This record gives structure tokens, C-alpha cells and sequence, in this order.
């Protein structure tokens, strides 16, 4: 019972304000940092900013600097995403996403329910191309997601990140640093592949694995995601 | 911060987290001045921790004129005193409770009580920590000596029956056990079910002990 | 008296036995091989974080993760190539003599003078590690503990005896119970079938987990055995004692194999390790110092001099890469 | 008269405090930084090393003018350099050995408040006082202390106290005046009260021991007294002869009331040499500090 | 502290 | 009487097992040092470049 409540949700005129709030519950809240993934109405997942335990650290994508900020409630367990002067670029599904970092964690593990909005009317590129592929049940598929820059750092591991989203739910991360399976993910997926060249091995695909497919790099701030690859 | 990654940089922010939080326990910690009780008067130390008004070690947090003792009860730890007698080699000061009235019960319980307090009172380890020494169940002691001679237990005592003379022999052959007569400091305080005097006096003793350690920290003793 | 002179017959039909198979020294055998430990190992890493004692570490499968424990009241649990803390635990009692690391890297164990082992839980899904049990049979301090699963835990205590857990159930599923005084040390051999505790009645003994008997005695000491470890053939093993010689029994034989003292030395050794080979072994000493002897051709072949309070514990990483030592002054170093 | 071995014994004690002083508080940074752990004496005895040994590093700077004459023949960004640098450390070097009598006198006078509040956070937050006093009384050298030429044609380190020159008489008002306030805040500042915290601090420290008679050896009313009578002895007569000259200071800045430089420069030696036995004196007498120096 |  | 009879038992039950030589005990102590003689970074040091603590 782990779970992360988004609320903040409407309809915002352009040039306004709002308030976006995520609950923590079920975790020590005060011992992970926290991210918020937007998603456009039917485009892919895109970073927002990251709070670090101990709020120490606070990054931000290149689209929101200044217009957006990021908070933490820590002795209530509330995450808080004020927004200022809402474009009609920002009208997207609000995510809470909570990263651990330590050596062998597992960030990115949990992803809340996300709130909706809506508005009235040098960064690593992360291509995901093929964004469809037909499946068909009791196959394996391969989806692949290319880096511009080498995503092996000196110290050996490739901080890649495969995040499956099933229709209309939060993803679920699948695998760590391009080959940890992450908790909780069951054992026939798999990840591989070196610095700019990287796949995610499913085996007996059955149904239930249907949704969009996204990489991240972590080498670097801010986050990128690819396009996302979609199953039906 | 160069070659560093995400990751690998917002573990070492982690790190620093947690050393911030083992500094600050660190010093609450140290904050709680560690008395270590130990004496082969059973009843006179459970009596003694019933007037310091709060399976192994037993702590027993108590408080006063705010110091936070810490009184450290292990004789329910049955086992060689010398394997675990060193993890005390930093305890404030040693409390040593042994019963006055036991003067002659079985060889007889004080003269088990002093080569204790002989063992513990020249380890390697507490050659500077001061001895607080309470000479408990004085009361019974009275009657008891007023019945009984005090030769039962040393034929060498040379004098009279009365209370006095008594006591201040039983004073004399425990702190003559102290070889260390510069360095250590065996406090000595006569108790029964009297009132907070017993705690007047282990903070009356263990205020002269941080005193010292003090001293000796600033290299000025 | 009669039950006496039984156990006086059967203790001069062992020592005849042994002396039977006592064909050579090991000295004699290895005197014909090349000297060369001559090594010098400088301080790679500082791990300092202890406000205490340092009185107990061990080490991650991955020779990278280590634990360690002290009288601060913490298990903190390090990364060795970066210095850094993955976890710091905080204890519910100080006085903690022991500690351990799954082989898995799941659980941490953290015994004591309290008489229980607590078991940690370290891969939850909070964030935090949290007390996932608290083994409580023992009545006297618990002296060393080491995992052979992470459902399973051996621990030997001051109550002369040692006994394999069941952490889920919280029961001993078997106690030791042949030794006389206290038991202070425990290793396990490598297949983890069976595991040697080194007792203060100068002795040791050749314990086995799913029997529960007692197959091997080793007496050569003269006093206390402060820290006991294998071989890594699991084949012998080499106990520290309190009379500045640790000893080189083997499993086999039955019997003594080496004695690493030199008239230099006078201090109780704390802790014994061997190295990935085995011809390396180090030693921990309470004057300050490690030693390096050769433990195929007893020889000081070197010192981990550097430490300055008494070395309380000493663990060579999994694929030997590094040697780390703790100690009373309340830092980890780590010797490659 | 004879001046010129008065001189001469300048030169050897300013000699003496450079070799001595660089050497001692190196050890004593060495040892107390690294060696040791850090606890909240010896993070006030690393600061004392420090405010000691950059000045006592930065002496030779003086030697050179004194032994060239009124002269400077370093840059501009030395004469401000080295003077900033010796004012500093020259100034919060008393102020952290009254801070040391204070904790002393504390830690033993109310053994129940060091127990619960005397931490290391503390000293790290305190420890910025003699700093940060040091700094903002040193403004002055930091801001007015520009090289300025000679007459007879040389080039010297001074204060300037007047960029703006528009006359002969008007510089001497205005240096005499602010080299007045210089001196007040001196004395008081840096002898006043050092000297009154160190003797207050250290009587009340020697009325406990004699009256409880916690202690049956005299040696902490041995070790109190030397680091207490050589601060005095040391820094007193440099105090006092400053004074002198900051009330005949017009007068001296007027070429006469002579030979009152002389005794500025020889008790200014004095002065200085105080800071390459205070690591002696504070750290190498305890038997620890020893014990550490030995083994490392 | 340190005269001229 | 209890405990004498059942220490009397343990050293019966302990002492008929199988005895070896050691010669070759400290023989196999000695080949298998040096069989793994190579892949232990604190005999042989190990050069700057795959030593992870440098």
C-alpha cells in the first residue's frame, strides 16, 4: 500500500496559476526524491522537475524553468508542483514518481495516478522510432531505443530505464540501469545492449503487456524520454 | 563533482544526508552521562535502582538537575566479566553497591564483595574511572552488629561493637583496595531507604568526575 | 570417578591417535618454497563515520558493500570503492559485539551483550530499513553471528553454546552444546555444511549445522580464543588467541599444523584472516597493528601498521581485492 | 647609547619566531587536522595553529623591510597581501586564545552545561566569532594600506589615510586622528579584554580546584599559570609600548620623539615570537599531542 | 594589531 | 553423573573417525595456495589500472 494521490486537477485559463499536490502514503516519504513526469494529451511521457531528499537538489526541465516549482511537504508526506503562468503547452497528466539513489537502488520504482490539467486555448535525444509494432500472444518482441550520446558513464553502468504504461494507468518501471529487472516485474522481460544502442527483450508476451514503451537516460539532467513504442 | 554521474552524485548527496544525521545522534548520544551499576548485592542493587526513581543489560534512564544519567545494570550478564568488561571503558563512573548486613553469610558474602570490587577496581580498563561505592542495608547492619560481633568476618578487626567503629572499618577495607590512590577516586556514601540523598550523591559524584575528565581533556591535568 | 577414568582413557586414545598420524611439521614440507611475502600494503580508503569502537564488520558478497557495527549504536552500511553510506541502522541496544551481511545482500544481523540477534531488512519497499525480526534464546552476550541463507543464522553467545536459527519461525532450530566457557568467535566453511567456534576455555570445536553434534576438537592454545576463521578450501582454518599466537589447525589431522608467534609480539591477537590464495595471512593485534604472516612458511612478512587503538576487526574482501580493518579508534581501512 | 646590538637582537628574535613558529604550527596543523579526530578542543586548537602559522609564515615579509631600510620592494598586491594577512591572524590569534581560557573556564566551572550542550556544532558555530571579529577590525588594513614612495626616494609599506592629497598638514590630521582610533580599538579590543578573560577565566578556574581540592597534584595550576603568564609577558609589553606611541603619535610622525620606532620594532618581535611557542604552550603540553607527534 |  | 555420562559418550562417538596424514595435509595446503596464487591482489599486487580502490 504504497500509494502516491495526485490532486490539483481542472481547467486553467492561460497566463493564470495553480497548485499541484501529490500524497504521499505507505513510504518514507522523507527519505526519497521525487519527480514529476508530464504527458501531453496523447504524447509521450516528458520530465518536469526533480526534488531530492533533503531538498538539497532541484533540477528542472529546459520548458519550465521559472514557470514552475517544485516542493516537498515532508513532515505531512505532500509533494507540491506550483505553476505559473500556464501556457497551452502545458495541458498534460501530472505524474509523482518517486527515485531512491543510492548504489544498487532502484529509482523511479513507484508511479502515483497522475492528476490531469487542462488550458483553454546539448540535452540527450533519446529516439525511440517504430512507435507501433502488432503483437501477437505467446511471441517475444524486441523494442528498440537509440542515444545520441554513449550512455555508458566511467564508472560501468548505463543508466537506461524502460518504462511500460498499460492503457490508461501509471507506468510501471521494468528495468534499471539497461539490466536489472526492477521489483515486482516479472522475470520474462529483459534489457540489454551497449553505450547509444539498447533493447528490451520480452519473452512469451501475453496480454496484460499491451501499452506504450518508453527509454530515459539518467546519465544527465534534464531526463529524456523516447517517443514511446506501442503495443496492441 | 566532474565524473560524476546523476546517480553516482545523488548518492554521495545521500551519504552526507546520513552523516549529518550520525553527527546529531552522535551527540545526543554522548549527551546521557553512562554509569555503569554492578555489585554482588542483589537485593542492595535492585533497592538502589528502585530509589533511582526512573535478559541482559537493563538501562535505566533517570534524570536529575538535568544530567541524563544512564545507569547500566548487567549483573543478570552470567558469564567471564573480562570478555565484555571492556565495552565499559568509557563509562562515567562505576556504581558498586554491596550489602552491609551480609557481613557474615556465606565464605562470606563480604569478603566475595571486596575481591569483586578489588577485581573491578584494578582492570586496565577503569584505571581512571572514579568508583561510586554505596554500603546499602546499613539499617539491618545495626541490629545486627548490636547481636554480633564483627570478627565473624575479620578476625583482625580489634575494637568495638558499636556501629561507628563498624562501618568505618568496612569503609576502610574497601577503599584500601584502590592501588591506583592518584588516579581513581573511590567515592563513599552509607544508604537505606532514606530519601534522595542517594541520588544527591551519585550526581554529587559524577559531577566531580566530568570535572576531571574536563581537566584532562583541555591537557591541563 | 569411574565415569572419570572412561573420559581419561578415551582423552589418551585421542591424543595417541593424533600423535599416531603426526609424520612431519608443515614448516619441514614448506621449507623447500620460495619466501616471497615480503608485501607492502598502503592505506587505500579511510571509511570514517564510527563516533565509537568499532567492534564488528563484515562484508558484502560483492566485495564492494561492507557493514559495519560499534558501540555508537549504529550498523552503517558502506560502499568501499566510493567511501560512501548506503544505510546507517539505528540498534535498540549499544552494546552490539558482532554483525553481519547476508550473502544475498538482503539482511543485515546485529547481536550483542542484549542476548538477541535482530535481523534487518534492507530491500523493502519503504524506504527504510526496519527490524524484520529479533532472535531471542540466547542468555548471555552474543559474541558472532553469521548467515548461511537469508533463512537461517548461526550465533554463538556467552552462554557457552551456539544455535542455527529459523528467522521466520524466530526459533532455534538446533543449539551446540559442547563448550565450557564462554564462545566468542564462529566462521562458516565455504559449503556452509558445517562451521568452527573458538570458545575461552582455550579450545575449539568443529560444530555441524544440520546434525547439531560436535566431530572435531582443537586444544593447542593457552588461553582465550578471540577470533576464529577458515581456510578458504574450508579445509583448515587459523584461531587468534589472547597469548599473541594464532594458530593453523586443519579440519583434517585433527590436529595443530602452525603456530605464527614471534618474541616481538606479546599482545592478544583480535582478529584472523586468511586471502583469496591462502599463502597470504593477516592477523589483528591489541597493539595497534596488524601483522602479514606467510601462513604456508611462518614469517612477519609485512605490517598493516596504522591503526591507533586496538584492531577489533579485520575481513578480506570476497574476490580478495582489499583487506579491511576496523578498530577502537573508530575507522575502517581499507589495504589493497 | 647603543642601539645597533638592540637591532641586531631584533633580527635574531624575528629569525627565531620564523624557523620556530613555521616549524611548531606546522606540526601542530599537521597533527591536530589529520592526525587526531576532531573534537572541540582540538578544533580550537587547529584554529589557534592556524591564525599562528600564517603569520609566522608571512614574517619574513617584515624581516626584509627591516633589514632593507624603510623599503618595500614587493608589488602592491603583496603590501596588501601580507599586511591583510598578518592583521588577521595576528588579531584573531588573541581573540582564539581568550575563547580557549573561556572554554576552559566553562568546561570546569559548570561541568553540567558542557555535558549537555558542549557539542562540536557548537564550537563550529562559535568558532566564526573570533573570525569574523578578526575580519571586520582588519578592514582598515584591507582597505588604506596602498605602497606608498619616499622622499629620499625609496618605496614603503604604510597606511595611506588620505588617497586625496591636498596638503602636508591636512594628512597628518587625518592619519593621526584614525591611527588614534586604530590604536584604542587595539588595546582595548586585542589587551583589555583577551587579558580580562584569560585572568578572569583562569583565577576562577584555580578558586575551584584549591577550594573543592578536586585535584591532589598542583600541576594544572602550573600548566594554567605558564599559558596564562606568557600570553602576559609576551604581549603586554608590545600592548603597552603601543599606547605610548598611539598618544605621542603626531609628535613621532613628526620626525622626533625618536627611538620609541625602535622599541615598536623590538617589542613587536616579542609579540610575534608569542605565536611559535603558543602551539608549546597550548597543544604540545598535553601528553596526548605529544603522544601523537611521537607515534606519527 | 600591528602599529603602522 | 548425568553430564560426565554424556561427555563420556561424546568423545566415544567423536573419537572413531577416519584419520589422514599430514604430510599430505599440509602438502594440499601448499598446492592449493599456489594453484591460486596469481588471482590474489594482496600477494601479487595488482597494477593501477584494474585496482578499483586505485
Amino acid at each position: 500500500d504504497v500509494q502516491l494521490v495526485e490532486s490539483g486537477g481542472g481547467l486553467v485559463q492561460p497566463g493564470g496559476s495553480r497548485k499541484l499536490s501529490c500524497s504521499a502514503s505507505g513510504f518514507a516519504f522523507s527519505s526519497f526524491g521525487m519527480h514529476w513526469v508530464r504527458q501531453a494529451p496523447e504524447k509521450g511521457l516528458e520530465w518536469v522537475a526533480y526534488i531530492s531528499s533533503g531538498s538539497g537538489t532541484i533540477y528542472y526541465a529546459d520548458t519550465v524553468k521559472g514557470r514552475f516549482t517544485i516542493s516537498r511537504d515532508d513532515p505531512k508526506n505532500t509533494l507540491f508542483l506550483q505553476m505559473t503562468s500556464l501556457r497551452s503547452e502545458d495541458t498534460a497528466m501530472y505524474y509523482c514518481v518517486r527515485s531512491i539513489y543510492y548504489y544498487g537502488s532502484s529509482p523511479f520504482d513507484f508511479w502515483g495516478q497522475g492528476t490531469t490539467l487542462t488550458v483553454s486555448s546539448s540535452d540527450i535525444v533519446m529516439t525511440q522510432a517504430t512507435s507501433s509494432v502488432p503483437v501477437t500472444p505467446g511471441e517475444s518482441v524486441s523494442i528498440s531505443c537509440r542515444s545520441s550520446k554513449s550512455l555508458l558513464h566511467s564508472n560501468g553502468n548505463t543508466y537506461l530505464y524502460w518504462f511500460l504504461q498499460r492503457p490508461g494507468q501509471s507506468p510501471q518501471l521494468l528495468i534499471y540501469r539497461m539490466s536489472n529487472l526492477a521489483s515486482g516485474v516479472p522475470d520474462r522481460f529483459s534489457g540489454s545492449g551497449s553505450g547509444t544502442a539498447f533493447t528490451l527483450t520480452i519473452s512469451r508476451l501475453e496480454a496484460e503487456d499491451v501499452g506504450v514503451y518508453y527509454c530515459m537516460q539518467h546519465l544527465e539532467y534534464p531526463l529524456t524520454f523516447g517517443a514511446g513504442t506501442k503495443l496492441e | 563533482g566532474c565524473t560524476l554521474s546523476a546517480e553516482d552524485k545523488a548518492a554521495v548527496e545521500r551519504s552526507k544526508m546520513i552523516d549529518r544525521n550520525l553527527r546529531e545522534d552522535g551527540e545526543k548520544a554522548a549527551r546521557e552521562v553512562k554509569l555503569l551499576l554492578l555489585g554482588a548485592g542483589e537485593s542492595g542493587k535492585c533497592t538502589i535502582v528502585k530509589q533511582m526513581k526512573i535478559t541482559g543489560i537493563v538501562e535505566t534512564h533517570f534524570t536529575f538537575k538535568d544530567l541524563h544519567f544512564k545507569m547500566f545494570d548487567v549483573t543478570a550478564q552470567r558469564s567471564e566479566r573480562k570478555k565484555w568488561i571492556h565495552c565499559f571503558e568509557g563509562v562515567t563512573a562505576i556504581i558498586f553497591c554491596v550489602a552491609l548486613s551480609d557481613y557474615d553469610l556465606v565464605m562470606n558474602r563480604m569478603h566475595e564483595s571486596m575481591k569483586l570490587f578489588d577485581s573491578i577496581c584494578n582492570n586496565k580498563w577503569f584505571t581512571d574511572t572514579s568508583i561510586i561505592l554505596f554500603l546499602n542495608k546499613k539499617d539491618l547492619f545495626e541490629e545486627k552488629i548490636k547481636k554480633s560481633p564483627l570478627t565473624i568476618c575479620y578476625p583482625e578487626y580489634a575494637g568495638s561493637n558499636t556501629y561507628e567503629e563498624a562501618a568505618a572499618y568496612i569503609q576502610c577495607q574497601f577503599e584500601d583496595l584502590n592501588k591506583r590512590k592518584d588516579t581513581k577516586e573511590i567515592y563513599t556514601h552509607f544508604t537505606c531507604s532514606t530519601d534522595t540523598k542517594n541520588v544527591q550523591f551519585v550526581f554529587d559524584a559524577v559531577t566531580d568526575v566530568i570535572i576531571k575528565n574536563n581537566l584532562k581533556d583541555c591537557g591541563l591535568f | 570417578d569411574q565415569l572419570r577414568q572412561e573420559a581419561e582413557q578415551l582423552k589418551n586414545q585421542i591424543r595417541d591417535a593424533r600423535k599416531a598420524c603426526a609424520d612431519a611439521t608443515l614448516s619441514q614440507i614448506t621449507n623447500n618454497i620460495d619466501p616471497v611475502g615480503r608485501i607492502q600494503m598502503r592505506t587505500r580508503r579511510t571509511l570514517r563515520g564510527h563516533l565509537a569502537k568499532i567492534y564488528a564488520m563484515h562484508w558484502g558478497t560483492d566485495s564492494r558493500l561492507l557493514v559495519s557495527a560499534s558501540q555508537d549504536g549504529k550498523l552503517i552500511i558502506w560502499d568501499s570503492y566510493t567511501t560512501n553510506k548506503v544505510h546507517a541502522i539505528p540498534l535498540r541496544s549499544s552494546w552490539v559485539m558482532t554483525c553481519a551481511y547476508a550473502p544475498s545482500g538482503n539482511y543485515v544481523a546485529c547481536g550483542g551483550l542484549d542476548n538477541i540477534c535482530s535481523i534487518y531488512n534492507l530491500k523493502t519497499r519503504e524506504g527504510n530499513v526496519r527490524v524484520s525480526r529479533e532472535l531471542a534464546g540466547h542468555t548471555g552476550y552474543l559474541s558472532c553471528c553469521r548467515f548461511l541463507d537469508d533463512n537461517q543464522i548461526v550465533t554463538s553467545s556467552g552462554d557457552t553454546t551456539c544455535a542455527l536459527w529459523d528467522i521466520q519461525t524466530g526459533q532455534q532450530t538446533t543449539t551446540f552444546t559442547g563448550h565450557t566457557g564462554d564462545v566468542m568467535s564462529l566462521s562458516l566453511a565455504p559449503d556452509t555444511r558445517l562451521f568452527v567456534s573458538g570458545a575461552c576455555d582455550a579450545s575449539a570445536k568443529l560444530w555441524d549445522v544440520r546434525e547439531g553434534m560436535c566431530r572435531q576438537t582443537f586444544t593447542g592454545h593457552e588461553s582465550d580464543i578471540n577470533a576464529i576463521c577458515f581456510f578458504p578450501n574450508g579445509n583448515a582454518f587459523a584461531t587468534g588467541s589472547d597469548d599473541a599466537t594464532c594458530r593453523l589447525f586443519d579440519l583434517r589431522a585433527d590436529q595443530e599444523l602452525m603456530t605464527y608467534s614471534h618474541d616481538n609480539i606479546i599482545c592478544g591477537i583480535t582478529s584472523v584472516s586468511f586471502s583469496k590464495s591462502g599463502r597470504l595471512l593477516l592477523a589483528g593485534y591489541d597493539d595497534f597493528n596488524c601483522n602479514v604472516w606467510d601462513a604456508l612458511k611462518a614469517d612477519r612478512a609485512g605490517v598493516l601498521a596504522g591503526h591507533d587503538n586496538r584492531v577489533s576487526c579485520l575481513g578480506v574482501t570476497d574476490d580478495g581485492m582489499a583487506v579491511a580493518t576496523g578498530s577502537w579508534d573508530s575507522f575502517l581501512k581499507i589495504w589493497n | 647609547a647603543g642601539y645597533l646590538f638592540l637591532d641586531i637582537i631584533t633580527y635574531l628574535v624575528f629569525a627565531v619566531t620564523f624557523v620556530l613558529g613555521v616549524l611548531g604550527n606546522g606540526l601542530v596543523i599537521w597533527v591536530a587536522g589529520f592526525r587526531m579526530t576532531h573534537t572541540v578542543t582540538t578544533i580550537s586548537y587547529l584554529n589557534l595553529a592556524v591564525a599562528d602559522f600564517c603569520f609566522t609564515s608571512t614574517l619574513p615579509f617584515f624581516m626584509v623591510r627591516k633589514a632593507m631600510g624603510g623599503h618595500w620592494p614587493f608589488g602592491w598586491f603583496l603590501c596588501k597581501f601580507v599586511f591583510t594577512i598578518v592583521d588577521i591572524n595576528l588579531f584573531g590569534s588573541v581573540f582564539l586564545i581568550a575563547l580557549i581560557a573561556l572554554d576552559r573556564c566553562v568546561c570546569v566551572l559548570h561541568p553540567v552545561w558542557t555535558q549537555n550542550h558542549r557539542t562540536v556544532s557548537l564550537a563550529k558555530k562559535v568558532i566564526i566569532g573570533p573570525w569574523v571579529m578578526a575580519l571586520l577590525l582588519t578592514l582598515p588594513v584591507i582597505i588604506r594600506v596602498t605602497t606608498v614612495p619616499g622622499k629620499t626616494g625609496t618605496v614603503a609599506c604604510t597606511f595611506n589615510f588620505s588617497p586625496w592629497t591636498n596638503d602636508p598638514k591636512e594628512r597628518i590630521n587625518v592619519a593621526v586622528a584614525m591611527l588614534t582610533v586604530r590604536g584604542i580599538i587595539r588595546f582595548i579590543i586585542g589587551f583589555s579584554a583577551p587579558m580580562s578573560i584569560v585572568a578572569v577565566s583562569y583565577g576562577l578556574i584555580a578558586t575551584k580546584i584549591h577550594k573543592q581540592g578536586l585535584i591532589k597534584s598542583s600541576r594544572p595550576l602550573r600548566v594554567l599559570s605558564f599559558v596564562a603568564a606568557a600570553f602576559f609577558l609576551c604581549w603586554s609589553p608590545y600592548q603597552v609600548v603601543a599606547l605610548i606611541a598611539t598618544v605621542r603619535i603626531r609628535e613621532l610622525l613628526q620626525g622626533m620623539y625618536k627611538e620609541i620606532g625602535i622599541a615598536v620594532d623590538v617589542t613587536s618581535a616579542l609579540a610575534f615570537f608569542n605565536s611559535c611557542l603558543n602551539p608549546m604552550l597550548y597543544v604540545f603540553m598535553g601528553q596526548d599531542f605529544r603522544e601523537r607527534l611521537i607515534h606519527a | 594589531m600591528l602599529f603602522c | 553423573i548425568a553430564q560426565a555420562r554424556k561427555l563420556v559418550e561424546q568423545l566415544k562417538m567423536e573419537a572413531n573417525i577416519d584419520r589422514i596424514k599430514v604430510s599430505k595435509a599440509a602438502a594440499d595446503l601448499m598446492a592449493y595456495c599456489e594453484a591460486h596464487a596469481k588471482e590474489d591482489p594482496l600477494l601479487t599486487p595488482v597494477p593501477a589500472s584494474e585496482n578499483p580502490f586505485r
